[PDB]
C-alpha cells in the first residue's frame, strides 16, 4: 500500500479538522 | 421517473428548511424548521427503495448542511445531530459520495468537538471509522 496516497484520499474526504474550528 | 422526482422533491424540501432556519437565525426570529421536520424527513431518508436515488441526487449535501453550524456559530439542536448521524449510518456511502459532498468534514468535526455530548461524539467517531474503510477499498 502507498500510505501517502491513501492519506491524500483521506484528506479529500475528511479534510484536516480545520473546516469548523472557527466554532470553538 | 418517479423515484427521481421523489428524491428531488425531498432534496428541495431539506434545502428550503435549511435556508429559512439560517435566514431566521441571522434575523433573530425562531429557527425551528429543522427540529419540526427532522423526524418526518429522517424517516423518509431511511427508505431503502429511495436510497440510491437520494445519494445520486446529492442528498449528502443537504444532510451536511443540516449538521453544519448556524450563521451565529451555534450548533443545531442535539435531536437533529443524533437523528441525522443515525440516518448516515444506514446509507451505503462510498468514496465518490464522500468526495463530492464533503459530509465527512462535518462528521469529522462532530467526532472531535469538545462541546459535543459523549454519545454523539462516539456516534460520529464510529461513522468516521466506517467511512475510513472507503479509503482502503
Amino acid at each position: 500500500i502507498d500510505y501517502g496516497d491513501r492519506d491524500s484520499l483521506f484528506f479529500e474526504i475528511f479534510g484536516t479538522g480545520e473546516e469548523y474550528r472557527y466554532v470553538l | 421517473g418517479t423515484v427521481l422526482e421523489i428524491s428531488r422533491s425531498l432534496k428541495k424540501r431539506m434545502q428550503d428548511i435549511l435556508k429559512k432556519d439560517n435566514a431566521n437565525n441571522l434575523e433573530g426570529r425562531p429557527a425551528t424548521g429543522k427540529i419540526e421536520n427532522v423526524e418526518e424527513i429522517s424517516d423518509i431518508l431511511m427508505s431503502k427503495a429511495l436510497q440510491e436515488s437520494l445519494l445520486d441526487e446529492g442528498i449528502l449535501d443537504e444532510i451536511k448542511g443540516w449538521l453544519e453550524p448556524l450563521p451565529d456559530k451555534s450548533m443545531p439542536n442535539i435531536k437533529i445531530r443524533k437523528r441525522l448521524l443515525d440516518v448516515l449510518k444506514t446509507m451505503k456511502i462510498h468514496k465518490e459520495h464522500l468526495v463530492t459532498s464533503g459530509v465527512g468534514k462535518i462528521v469529522y468535526f462532530y467526532s472531535i468537538n469538545p462541546k459535543e455530548s459523549k454519545e454523539v461524539r462516539a456516534s460520529a467517531k464510529a461513522l468516521v471509522q466506517k467511512w475510513t474503510n472507503e479509503v482502503f477499498k
